[PDB]
């Protein structure tokens, strides 16, 4: 979040 | 005041149907794709995560691989919709639009799923 390529989660989180 | 809408907040899809769930969002002139993040997200797990043009597919739930996508000619519309391919039962369940464009908002969309004979 926002790393397009990480995962995210919400919600703005990168679970 | 930023407000993402959905005309439609619950779809009633056939299994094996294709399905386009519509994500509205305020474009008051060009789209500017540097300002433009879409997350499309059910239940903890990540369909879409669109950035300023950008998407890994890699991130993408492997449930959604090749189903789903953003339909990005309807993004200079307001419009983040999300087509799914060949519906699955899994498919259903409440779905979540999350538009940043400057401001930020989101909106819960129920999908449910009937089985061929049903």
């Amino acid at each position: 979040f926002a790393n397009p390529h990480l995962s995210w989660s919400w919600x703005x989180r990168c679970g | 005041a930023f407000t993402v809408t959905v005309p439609k907040d619950l779809y009633v899809v056939e299994y094996g149907s294709n399905m386009t769930i519509e994500c509205k969002f305020p474009v008051e002139k060009q789209l500017d794709l540097a300002a433009l993040i879409v997350y499309w997200e059910m239940e903890d797990k990540n369909i879409i995560q669109f950035v300023h043009g950008e998407e890994d597919l890699k991130v993408q739930h492997s449930s959604y691989r090749q189903r789903a996508r953003l339909l990005k000619d309807q993004l200079s519309l307001g419009n983040a919709a999300l087509q799914i391919t060949d519906v699955k039962l899994q498919d259903a369940g409440v779905y979540r639009c999350m538009i940043s464009y400057g401001g930020a908002d989101y909106k819960r969309i129920t999908v449910k799923v009937n089985a061929a004979y049903a």
